């Protein structure tokens, strides 16, 4: 079917050149390869944040402690003030 | 911030408060009471004591000995006007 032949193969063969051998695109006049594979190649990392979130911050935890390993002028406070609640108790 | 003690803190509480004054006065009160009556010597003489045990404890408690008192003044007094008159 000359119909169906010819119109499939001008289907396949005039988006060929932009595909196949990279010819860039006759009929378009802007270029096709410094939009995707160039420009918005960093596209989702121009969507997303870029040298934070996808570079993913392998970040150590900042280190909380004990309380300071000071168990005397407060201990001693603390039982002071604990007869002060149990005289309150 | 921690763990926060007050159960314990009883040692050192005992004291200050109320029933501890009251506490530390009845322990003291209960030792040296006498138990069931004793040491109440019910028998003692004195030449004069045995009037007392007899009459003038709280069991009688009756005022005839001043009566008989009453009647030594009449065994006196009487006697003295055999002094007198």
């Amino acid at each position: 079917q000359d119909l169906y032949l010819r119109e499939l193969k001008d289907t396949k063969l005039a988006p060929s050149t932009l595909q196949d051998a990279e010819g860039n695109v006759k009929p378009w006049n802007p270029p096709q390869k410094p939009n995707l594979p160039e420009l918005e190649l960093q596209g989702p990392e121009a969507l997303k944040a870029y040298t934070e979130q996808n570079v993913e911050t392998a970040h150590v935890a900042k280190e909380s402690e004990e309380g300071e390993s000071e168990p005397i002028e407060e201990d001693w406070l603390v039982l002071d003030d604990a007869e002060e609640t149990k005289e309150s108790h | 911030v921690s763990t926060l003690i007050p159960p314990k803190v009883v040692s050192s509480k005992n004291i200050g408060s109320a029933p501890n004054a009251k506490r530390i006065a009845n322990v003291v009160h209960f030792y040296k009471s006498l138990p069931q009556g004793p040491a109440p010597a019910i028998k003692a003489n004195t030449r004069l004591a045995r009037y007392k045990a007899k009459y003038f404890d709280g069991d009688n408690a009756s005022g005839k000995p001043l009566w008989h008192f009453a009647l030594g003044i009449i065994a006196f007094g009487y006697s003295m006007e055999y002094y007198f008159h």
